[PDB]
Order: C-alpha cells, then structure tokens, then sequence
RNA sequence: UGUAGAAUAAGUGGGAGGCCCGGGCCGCCGGUGAAAUACCACUACUCUGAUCGUUUUUUCACUGACCCGGUGAGGCGGGGG
RNA sequence: CCACCGGCCCGUCUCGCCCGCCGCGCCGGGGAGGUGGAGCACGAGCGCACGUGUUAGGACCCGAAAGAUGGUGAACUAUG
RNA sequence: CGCGACCUCAGAUCAGACGUGGCGACCCGCUGAAUUUAAGCAUAUUAGUCAGCGGAGGAAAAGAAACUAACCAGGAUUCCCUCAGUAACGGCGAGUGAACAGGGAAGAGCCCAGCGCCGAAUCCCCGCCCCGCGGGGCGCGGGACAUGUGGCGUACGGAAG
C-alpha cells in the first residue's frame, strides 16, 4: 500500500528483535510521502488486531467523523519524523559509557579544575 | 511484497546498518549454548524460500561449530607411511561445514529431519548456522500432501546420506563437461562401472 | 568502495581499477564497478 | 591530465596564442615556438633523440649556409652565391680561435666536402664539435640545388640529455595552416621514434615569440 | 663556487631584436671557455611553508569483545547522614 | 617369387618460370632435381577353433626377517 | 508497589506421538593406509580400494540443464555395445585413463520461495451427534498456530488482469 500510494498513515512499531524486518520503512515511507509514526509496544499492537504480534498498522480509508481526527494527528506526525529525517538521519545514537568510568573522568575533571584554578 | 527489501537489505551485509547487527548476533549467539531451539528464524524470507512456510511443526535449531581444516588424529605426528602422507598439519576435510552442522543437529535430534541450512554469524573461530527441521509425525505435516514427500520413510536422515543444499555441493554433482568425475550417482558408482570388468557368454 | 570514491576522485583511474581488480573477482566485474563508482560519484559532487 | 595530438585543437591553439593580448604586435616578424616536454625517458643509458626534420612549410629566414671544400661544387657554390671560402684562408681560419666563431655564428648551417673533413677538426675545432654545428659531409661532385634546397627547410630534433627541446617551426606572416602543418612535421617524428603512443606528452606548449604559453588540447 | 668569464654557467631551444615613454635600458659585438645571458617556455634536485586529506608507525588513555583470579558472585561507584 | 632400374603420393631442402581469378593478394595451382616414410605400383582381409610362445594377474607348487589397519591383555613380572 | 501484555525462557511421572538397538550381499556420506610394482627408491602405482565410522530401502543413488555441441543441430536421469585401450596424465618410465556424437532397453514430468490479487477465504487440538460393517473417516459449537505471513490463483515452456 506504501509503494502504490494507498496509505494515509503508517504506525511502526518499536520492539522489532530482527530489525532488518523494519528498517527499509522509515526511508522508503519517507521517499512514498506516507507520513509514519513510531509507536512503543509490538504487544500494544496485538490486542488491537486479535494477536500476539503485530509490528505494522495502515490506515487508508477513513469515516466520517475521523477524517479531522486523522488530519490533525498527521500534521504533528510530520511536524516529528518526515521533516525531521534529514535531522534524524546523521545522529550516532548510543556511544554513552558506563557511569562508574563517567564518574572517574569527571572527578578528574574537577582534578583538572584543582590543578589550573 | 517486503521481503524483497529484507533480502536486499540482507544481501549488501559488509555496509555499516547491518554489520552491527551481524557483530551483536555473533556475540549473542557465542555467549549461549551450542545447540538450541530459536523460537522463530533470524532470516525469515532466506529460511522462508528453503521451505519454512510458519505453521505448526516446523522447528528452527541454532548450532555453532568450530573453524578450520582438520588435523589428523595420529599421535606425534607419526604417520607411518611414506612422504606423501607425513602432512599432519594441513587437510582440509572434503565435506562443508554447513553440512558437519547438518549432522551435529539431526544427529542430536535424530526423531527429526533435516530440511535444510543456512548461514547467520562468523567471528573468529565460531560460525553459526541456523537448520530448518521439518517434524515427521504431526498431522499438519502428515496431512496437505504438498509435503508428505518427507514423511515417506526413505528420507530418515538426510544429512548424513547428504542430500541437502550443502550435501548435494559437497559431493560435487551437476552436469556436463565439469562433471565427468561422477558419471552417474556418485564417484563410487562410475568407479564402479569404469572399473568393472565385463564379460559376456560370448565373447 | 568509499576509499576507492576518493581514489577515483582525485588520483587516476589505473590505479583505482587496479585497487578494484585486487578487491573482487576479475578485470569484467572491475569494469562494471568501476563505471558504477564513476557515476554514482558523479551524480553526488555534481549534483549541486 | 589529458592530451591529444587532434587537427582542430591544434589550430584553435594557434588562433588563441596569435590573438593573446590582442595581437601583441611589435615591429619585428614574430616567430613561432613549440615546446616538447617529454615522460618516461631515460636517456642517462640509451634514449638520446637526434635526427633531421624537414619542415614542409618555411622555416622563417632562408638559412646562412656555408660550405667548405674546393671543385666544381665550389663553382656551384660562387654559381648559388654560396659563402665559400678556400684552403688558404682555411689555414688563415687556423690562426685565431675567436675567428671560427666569427663564421660560426654569422653562418647557421654547415656543409663541407668529403676531402676537407680529415682536415676541418684541427683548424675549427674548439668551436663546432663542441657547440653542436660540427659540419655535414657531402659528395665530391654533387648538384649543390636540391641540397641547399633541403637544407633551407631542414631543422635539427636535438633532445640532448635534458627532458624538453623547443624549436621555431616558422613565422606569424605566414598562414595558420602553414603553421599547423609545421607543427605536424613536428609531432611526426615524436610517433615515428616512440614505440608505445602519444602518451610520453601529457603537455606540449604552443607560443609565439614572447606570446602567452598554450597547453595542446 | 674545478678553470677562465665584469657576474654560484643546472640544462635545452628560438634568437636579432625585446622592454617602456624622436628617445633611454637590456641583449648583439668584444671576451671567456668546451658551454653565454636580454625577451621567452619546460625539465630537475636541494629545503622551507598550509590541509579536504591519506595511511601506517609511535605515544598514552577508555572498556564492551576476549582472557586471568575469588566468592555460598555479600555491602561496588556516586550522592545524602 | 627373387634382384635391379624407371614411375607416382606425402614431409622437408635446393633451383626455376608459367597459369588460374566468388575477386587481383605478404592469394592459390603448377614444374625439375636429391632426400625422410611403417607407402602405391590390381587389393586379402574378417570371423571361428586349435597349437606354441610372451606379458599382467595369488599364475607351476611351498617358503621368509618385514609393513599397515583394527582390536585383546598388568592373574607372572616392572613401579606408584 | 501491584496487575496486565508480549519477548526470551525453564520445570513436570503434564495430554498424545516419535528417535535409539540389530542384519549390512547390493546402495549412500566421510576417513583412509601398506605389502607390491617400477628389477634399487622418495613422485607415480597399489587406490581414493582392505580395514574404521555413520546412515537407508526393496531397491538406493541420480534427475527435468547455469547441458552437449559449432551444423541442415540435439534435449531430464538411469543401464548395455561401441567410442577406446583413444584424446589425455606420467622420475612423459613403470603404468593410469575418460567423455559427447551413434544404436539400443525404459519412457514422465512437476511444485514452492520471490512478484502481486483474493476482507485469514487455512491448519491443529478439545467436546456433542453423523454413519455401516473386518475398521475409521465428512459436517456443529470453543482452545490454540498464524499478519515477523496458513490457503487459492501461480513458475521461466512465460504468468496474471
Ligand atoms: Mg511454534
Ligand atoms: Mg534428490
Ligand atoms: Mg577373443
Ligand atoms: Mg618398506
Ligand atoms: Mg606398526
Ligand atoms: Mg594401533
Ligand atoms: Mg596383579
Ligand atoms: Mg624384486
Ligand atoms: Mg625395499
Ligand atoms: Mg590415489
Ligand atoms: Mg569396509
Ligand atoms: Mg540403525
Ligand atoms: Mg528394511
Ligand atoms: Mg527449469
Ligand atoms: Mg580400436
Ligand atoms: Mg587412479
């Protein structure tokens, strides 16, 4: 539906173990213009489709009365993720050391402080 | 539909999204055991189009085995023989070690059978395979008669008789000029007939 | 093949496609990539 | 890094180089230069360039020739109005070493007869062997026409031991396509002489006299 | 920077004029040696000088792979008292 | 049938000139000698069986000290 | 802090089912010598065989070209006669040693992953009837697999709409 232009919004979810079986989708969704919202709990996908497991959700099709609701939940999704890509796309996530050896490095830190002032 | 994009993100596997997920599996799978029983494939369309079609029967095993050309078992390095074979050090052992992993897995489990194999993670000394086991006597299996080929009791123990994807391109058969080794079945069976001295009543 | 963009930006193709031909299998298959590399290098520094 | 040796690049360069900075006009005829900067020789054991090239065109004065000997080829040499100066004066050339480079230098191409050639490295030898224009041996009796006519348009390739040699290859006064087809005669013997291409010039030079420098295209 | 030449001659080759505002300077000539400059182009070493970089070597350093010890894995690192 | 000469084919070598033309050429074809050939110069093989001889096979019969593979023994003896 | 959802997991004399051991003449996978030969002996040969190990059935293995060929072209696999003691390998020594053309015997082709279309239209387990024997198979309600992908339509000779 993404690649022949069907979808109205793509909801993702986060806790994929494999997650080669995801990460064609923020780009290729982002090249389709389909705006994608990264949403926390595979599980919490489950108990909406009857399942344990669920990983993807599609809207297409809309009512009445939801079509507003829909709109207005889209516009914050790509004032998040589509405009923000090109931003997301070059952070180098993680790199964070263990707080023991961040605590020794800044207590030398305030070593350093002593030795100059 | 997206499984063309997991092969292809799959098959690219030196660029730098994938090789981290390739350096976090092979720790991973070094820090566990060496044979046990992944609930679902780390590789689903590559495990997929070997014939894991995800229902109930279908048994993924992880197994990890050791690298490297075989040395030969004689003690001291006393071959005893002439200088052709003094060469303790180097053999390289004919079979692949997909298919020493094939073995060690249906040999473990022997009430299984063996489908087929394929490649999940390398460091350094260990490699990882993952083996697609096919279960004999379920009713899903012994039932939809796509499938009862494997139940028919002539494939027990596939990976030792070397039937599989690696046992087919460990014993080295296809067709043509490049094959006349084994002319027909096995090296044995052309030895066989090449060797054979034959005499009719008439001669 | 990001060291061989930057040998192929600067320095000579020779030395380039003989870093290519030591890299994969043969001189055909040193060819294609090498032609590959050129233009997917000049789509990016020359897209401007 | 780029170079060919292509007709109309050639001549796109010497309409560039004749119209640099206008037409840098001064009241003399200018002349034209080529540059040859040569790769990948070593002649430290074996590969010196020598030899005679004959520009087809016109190479800009009608040379000063002398000739040295004595016989009816010294007839035709007082017929052509040749410079020709005998065996007495030859031993009068013998007594001062400043007065060969007075005839050396008035006078640029050398021809001499076969019987003076035992007897031209002990009067004028400090000069012409060591500056470079030791004389041409000619035959005792020759038609002095057509060898005067070769010499008036033959130029020396001379690369020595160094890596470049520049020669004239004509005037601004003649015509452009004259001057493109010397510098063909020019690059010819460069592809006659090299075994494997044109690559040994990355970059030629094309000038004027004292015009801007052009890279061959 | 062997020697000579007013002048540390790296080399080739064009070369009678060039530079500029009737004119001066440089070159030609003289003179050197074996090879001579102006004006013009390239080819070289001998060092200096900066970074899109580049690599490997070296220097220390961190830990998360890996390894070494001990426990019935028993109080560890910060911050409060 | 024997002996010799002459002839012919193929490979090479030497000396020579002429012809051909689906295309005029570092193209074909040819001549005359002297040589190498298991050749031709009106063909005699093939199949079966028997005999003799030779060779490979355990090969006329018996014969070693050895070597390799894979196993069984410390109840005598050796030492903890 | 509690509860819930998964995901990784363990336990059970859990409900039901399965594998082990043998015979090994033939077959399949690996491993693997040495006597001998060469008048000696190191490569070669004996041989990828004896021994060893693991497997299998009434047959197994092979198999529908990433083929053979190079001309008027054949057409999965298997087996026989020829090819042939040949091309080839080899202290180019002893020795080793194929294959396609040809003629026969037998005749057989197929499916799935991918791709997309069909509202998961699919399968397993439990419980009640259904039915007739010598003995077990279709249908109706609730517990699961499964959307990280059951089933139908589909295979390179093109296929779908
Ligand atoms: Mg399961
Ligand atoms: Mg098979
Ligand atoms: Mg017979
Ligand atoms: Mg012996
Ligand atoms: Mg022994
Ligand atoms: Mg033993
Ligand atoms: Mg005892
Ligand atoms: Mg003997
Ligand atoms: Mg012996
Ligand atoms: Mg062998
Ligand atoms: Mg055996
Ligand atoms: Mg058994
Ligand atoms: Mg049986
Ligand atoms: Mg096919
Ligand atoms: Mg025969
Ligand atoms: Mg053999």
């Amino acid at each position: 539906l993404v690649e022949n232009k069907k979808a109205q919004l793509v909801v993702i979810a986060h806790d994929v173990d494999p997650i080669e079986l995801v990460v064609f989708l923020p780009a290729l969704c982002r090249k389709m213009g389909v705006p994608y919202c990264i949403i926390k709990g595979k599980a919490r996908l489950g108990r909406l489709v009857h399942r344990k497991t669920c990983t993807t959700v599609a809207f297409t099709q809309v009512n009445s009365e939801d079509k507003g609701a829909l709109a207005k939940l889209v516009e914050a999704i790509r004032t998040n993720y589509n405009d923000r890509y090109d931003e997301i796309r070059r952070h180098w996530g993680g790199n964070v050391l263990g707080p023991k050896s961040v605590a020794r490095i800044a207590k030398l830190e305030k070593a350093k402080a002593k030795e100059l002032a | 539909g997206a499984y063309k994009y997991i092969q292809e993100l799959w098959r690219k596997k030196q660029s730098d999204v994938m090789r981290f997920l390739l350096r976090v599996r092979c720790w991973q799978y070094r820090q566990l055991s060496a044979l046990h029983r992944a609930p679902r494939p780390t590789r689903p369309d590559k495990a997929r189009r070997l014939g894991y079609k995800a229902k109930q029967g279908y048994v993924i095993y992880r197994i990890r085995v050791r690298r490297g050309g075989r040395k030969r078992p004689v003690p001291k390095g006393a071959t005893y023989g002439k200088p052709v074979h003094h060469g303790v050090n180097q053999l390289k052992f004919a079979r692949s070690l997909q298919s020493v992993a094939e073995e060690r897995a249906g040999r473990h489990c022997g009430a299984l059978r063996v489908l087929n194999s394929y490649w999940v993670g390398e460091d350094s000394t260990y490699k990882f395979f993952e083996v697609i086991l096919i279960d004999p006597f379920h009713k899903a299996i012994r039932r939809n008669p796509d499938t009862q080929w494997i139940t028919k009791p002539v494939h027990k123990h596939r990976e030792m008789r070397g039937l599989t994807s690696a046992g087919r391109k460990s014993r080295g058969l296809g067709k043509g000029h490049k094959f006349h080794h084994t002319i027909g079945g096995s090296r044995r069976a052309a030895w066989r007939r090449r060797n054979t001295l034959q005499l009719h009543r008439y001669r | 093949e990001r060291r061989a963009m930057e040998l192929l930006k600067v320095s000579k193709d020779k030395r380039a496609l003989k870093f290519i031909k030591k890299r994969v299998g043969t001189h055909i298959r040193a060819k294609r990539k090498r032609e590959e590399l050129s233009n997917v290098l000049a789509a990016m520094r020359k897209a401007a | 890094m780029s170079s060919k040796v292509s007709r109309d690049t050639l001549y796109e360069a010497v309409r560039e180089v004749l119209h640099g900075n206008q037409r840098k006009r001064r009241k003399f005829l200018e002349t034209v230069e080529l540059q040859i900067s040569l790769k990948n020789y070593d002649p430290q054991k074996d590969k010196r360039f020598s030899g005679t090239v004959r520009l087809k065109s016109t190479p800009r004065p009608k040379f000063s020739v002398c000739v040295l000997g004595d016989q009816q080829h010294c007839d035709e040499a007082k017929a052509v109005d040749i410079p020709h100066m005998d065996i007495e004066a030859l031993k009068k050339l013998n007594k001062n070493k400043k007065l060969v480079k007075k005839l050396a230098k008035k006078y640029d191409a050398f021809l001499a007869s076969e019987s003076l050639i035992k007897q031209i490295p002990r009067i004028l030898g400090p000069g012409l062997n060591k500056a470079g224009k030791f004389p041409s041996l000619l035959t005792h009796n020759e038609n002095m026409v057509a060898k005067v006519d070769e010499v008036k348009s033959t130029i020396k390739f001379q690369m020595k031991k160094v890596l470049c040699l520049a020669v004239a290859v004509g005037h601004v006064k003649m015509t452009d396509d004259e001057l493109v087809y010397n510098i063909h005669l020019a690059v010819n013997f460069l592809v006659s002489l090299l075994k494997k291409n044109w690559q040994n010039v990355r970059a030629l030079y094309i000038k004027s006299t004292m015009g801007k420098p052009q890279r061959l295209y």
